[PDB]
């Protein structure tokens, strides 16, 4: 009864995910093994900042928090006030093809791109560096949707959403993670780390003709 | 008293009993002069002053206090705490954790000016949330005056745990005015700086019994200076914190000094 | 032993050319960002004697050292004053000396960070 | 809402040298090896090295005719600020550059080349002793083509202070596509890499067209911008 | 009086030979061990803009100097009136003259006049005055008919900005400095029958920016002249 | 001593087996730009080959490397003495089966530029 979305996420540029060698502020790392992992939050937190500009900001939306979002947003990710459900979880993930990144040479698993800062009064260089994960890095992926019985704080009790409400929601995952690929994932504010490229998207059970009807939306990324 | 506090919002408890009060007159007169002074008017006097110290003079040390090493910025900013019963041997005060922990020493600095080095005390101060129940708001702070009453000198205090058990002279001098008056003062001028840095620090004081923690100590220390701050006083600011690391009791005072700033914000 | 205490003084023994140091840490950036990844593949491997893939990961770290020191003025003095190549010839038994050696190098760059201004 | 990316192909004219410090050099010691693609180690143009090399020019362009000097990376005019960013008004910008690795590797192997980069032996003759100091500065082959893709979110401005989410009219997207190709023009008439004013780092554009990948945008604008773009 | 990037066209042409060399290139045929600066892809002869800098840098430092006599011993010791074009570590300046590379344009006409190999092997010799023994060598240089394009730009005032005259005489300082190089050697093996070049069709334009009206024809005067 | 695993250790003693004449070395750095800027272009393509066997379209990319090796001993003498005892040609002779010997030889020559900076100033 679990609508499991499998997948595989792969960047093509660097990727700078803050984490708060004498590196100044390194990437987030899986602290048993220190491999670079994708944090579960900034998947959820990028999308609810993209989709609060796409489903929003058509219809003259100020949207001054994730609390005054539209219903189609708070259906998926939850909030304080109405709180439809916490309906979209994002299974956190770490780098996958590590030994196959080694076997084709890249041994560092993080380069340190040196940088620069030219002041415009003296043309004095000010060196600086960030860490980026490898452009060839290929994380595994999952996030789990469900058969989704609703929990109304509102008086419309036990209102289980219908099959039109699923495909308005899996429009928003087609509209979510495709619109991600034309924007960031991590750091480098408007500077080139976070062009990502999804592979092998699916939905999976964990009615029957609804299953093929949802994968369509997920061939659309 | 948890609805206003810039910083943490924790209701602070305080209980404190004057030690050895059964020996107040049975053996408190008969060590000097072989005890000819035991009389009723000489023993109804300190029990006529304790009916003012612990019953009326505590209104002075609370309504307009003196010592303010956490809050500061006003001399007569009133203590926002509330005393449960002002009476006799035992004082019981509960308020925010901030005003209590200064006043809990400050009232004792209206106590060592009366006995002047003869009567001893041990207190207890803990911090608790608002909806915390009373039946374990007095069974755990009954270890904080239960562990520093088990001091060999009996004149001490225990903060937040039975492993912090410090003397009254080791607390206002070594902890706050030496070590807490070291930490938050280099970025006194940058008052909003990373306390997200300082909770890295007292991981190391728990792993101080390993060798490379010396290396990681100085490592994180000079992970704060650079070209974006005034670095006229940084070599000693880490060296004071570097000499404190090696001694197996210098850092015992330090953990409480670190805890004061993260719980102040 | 002495080896985590040695680096307290061998960095005072580095010859500072202008009074400021000659060995800034960025000259080791291809080195200390190549052993930090060796340090984390070492301990996560559970056998004492190293995996054969990690037997020759340090082989490149050894060869990088003898090049980078011979490439620059500053690391020309820093290797033998710490005895780094002197520790690296015999490390092919087990991670015990290796995790000592990386910890030794951890103390060095930590004490190198303390014994200089070393701004960002 | 829409997403108008800007694709094409950049191409070096002269040699190009962008090389950052010392990242990794197993065999080939040079002065500064060029920034490569760490799994494959093909040269690249990092997006920062393009962004500042565009932005610095426009600061000299809206300055030096209004004659005001723009000295900080955060006090350029709004038409730079809305595109590239700010930290006081338009906190995140609108243009999102990418780095770009070596696309055309097989023709550059079909056209007989061997090393994908060239080692240009320079000198420096001093004037007292009249003796030359050698150099070894190496640069990338002058006939290679990286890709190009900088996307462009549509206008919406909520993070500002009083005009909350006030989307401006369709002239501003023409002004903010003017200065893209005007910015891409002034980079065509300047160096990009290191060792400019010495004969390196000149790059040639092509295929400078826009297209919407996500979103709704009228053809009455998307052909004003695409003919604002490919012309220059 | 706004912005300007004065682009400079023209066509340089070797009159004599030219042996600006590359040390250890990778041409790999033989006595190409004294090679020319080639392209790596087309393998056609080219000219670095470093040399066209590093000849007009040199041969104006001793023409604007060696009259003011103070010898200008280092490439910051040079006065502002050279280094405000060419660049200095003193004022950290970016130069103001991007001397671009240029490569073999008219390879087509050189196959029209039947010129076969594009690089001719000009032999030379060594005679020692006591032995009178001939020690040969195989020195190599470009065809003396080939022609390369010419491209430099010149940024306008930015820093509170150089005025109109500072555009004029400094641009005139280029044309003064260029006709020296026309009558001077350029390549390697100077003073010995090599490296002479011929310049032509050197004009200014407004490739971008709002170039003025009077301050362009004065710049199309001397550079078209010399 | 197994030479193929002493191959990363052999580079220290056979770099002394080349004899210095003045006391300073004879094989300087800039004499070998065409075997370091032309073997990084073999190194960036050998590692990307997931196949155990080489491509025929790569099997000639080492032959132009081979012919440049046999050429550079003819042109110069300081490189002429570098090769014949190091035996670069024997590892380039029978390399034609798979990248077993090649990734050794890809690794063997980064060790020889390594010790050559070590045994000499290499100043700035």
């Amino acid at each position: 009864a679990k609508i499991e979305i499998t997948g595989t996420i792969t960047v093509v540029t660097g990727l700078h995910i803050g984490a708060g060698g004498a590196v100044d502020k390194p990437v987030v790392r899986d602290p048993l093994t220190k491999w670079p992992m994708i944090p579960g939050t900034s998947l959820k937190g990028k999308v609810r900042t993209l989709l609060s500009r796409q489903y929003g900001a058509d219809t003259e939306t100020f949207y001054r928090k994730p609390n005054d979002d539209p219903a189609q947003i708070r259906r998926l990710f939850g909030d304080t006030k109405e709180y439809k459900t916490g309906r979209l979880v994002f299974r956190d993930t770490k780098l996958t093809n590590k030994d196959d990144l080694e076997a084709r040479g890249a041994k560092t698993l993080t380069e340190v791109k040196f940088e620069n800062a030219i002041n415009r009064v003296t043309a004095k260089a000010n060196p600086r560096q960030m860490e980026r994960v490898i452009p060839g890095s290929e994380f595994a992926f999952s996030l789990v949707y469900e058969v989704s019985f609703g929990t109304p704080d509102e008086e419309q009790k036990a209102s289980l959403p219908s099959s039109d409400e699923i495909i308005e929601d899996f429009n928003a995952i087609a509209r979510g993670l495709k619109l991600l690929e034309l924007d960031y994932l991590g750091g480098s504010g408007t500077r080139g780390y976070g062009q990502v490229k999804f592979s092998d998207l699916k939905a999976r059970a964990a009615d029957r003709s609804l299953l093929e009807m949802l994968n369509h939306e997920l061939a659309a990324v | 008293y948890v609805k206003r506090a810039s910083g943490i919002a924790r209701l602070g408890v305080l209980r404190l009993d004057v030690d050895n009060l059964g020996q107040a007159f049975t053996h408190g007169f008969m060590k000097q002069g072989n005890g000819k002074f035991n009389t009723i008017s000489r023993t109804a006097a300190f029990s006529r002053m304790l009916s003012l110290f612990f019953r009326q003079h505590i209104n002075y040390v609370l309504k307009h206090p003196k010592l303010r090493p956490l809050t500061g910025d006003d001399p007569e900013r009133s203590r926002r705490a509330t005393i449960i019963y002002s009476g006799g041997d035992d004082v019981f005060v509960v308020g925010a954790w901030d005003d209590v922990i200064e006043f809990g020493i400050e009232l004792r600095e209206r106590f060592h000016e009366f006995t002047q080095g003869k009567l001893t005390v041990s207190a207890g101060i803990g911090m608790f949330p608002d909806k915390y129940p009373i039946s374990v708001m007095a069974r755990e702070v009954g270890d904080l005056e239960g562990a520093a009453k088990s001091l060999p000198g009996k004149n001490g205090v225990a903060l937040f745990d039975p492993e912090f058990t410090f003397r009254w002279d080791e607390l206002l001098s070594k902890v706050i005015e030496e070590k807490y008056r070291h930490i938050a003062d280099y970025f006194r001028c940058n008052e909003e700086r990373g306390m997200a840095f300082i909770y890295k620090l007292l991981e190391l004081l728990d792993q101080r019994g390993d060798r490379i923690t010396e290396a990681r100590w100085v490592y994180f220390l000079m992970r704060m200076r650079g070209p974006t701050d005034d670095t006229t006083r940084f070599q000693q600011f880490a060296n004071r914190l570097h000499q404190w690391f090696q001694d197996p009791s210098d850092a015992k005072q330090l953990k409480t000094a670190l805890h004061l700033y993260i719980y102040r914000n | 032993d002495d080896y985590v205490k040695q680096a307290e003084q061998v960095i005072r023994g580095l010859p500072k050319k202008n009074g400021d140091f000659e060995l800034t840490t960025t000259q080791l950036r291809v080195l200390l960002s190549l052993t930090a990844q060796l340090f984390d593949e070492a301990q996560l491997s559970s056998d004492q004697n190293l995996s054969p893939a990690l037997r020759d990961k340090v082989q490149y770290l050894r060869v990088r050292f003898v090049y980078q020191a011979g490439r620059e003025k500053a690391v020309r003095v820093f290797v033998e004053r710490a005895g780094l190549l002197d520790e690296l010839a015999q490390i092919g038994d087990s991670r015990d000396r290796l995790l000592k050696f990386c910890h030794y190098m951890e103390a060095l760059v930590a004490y190198k960070k303390f014994l200089d201004p070393k701004e960002t």
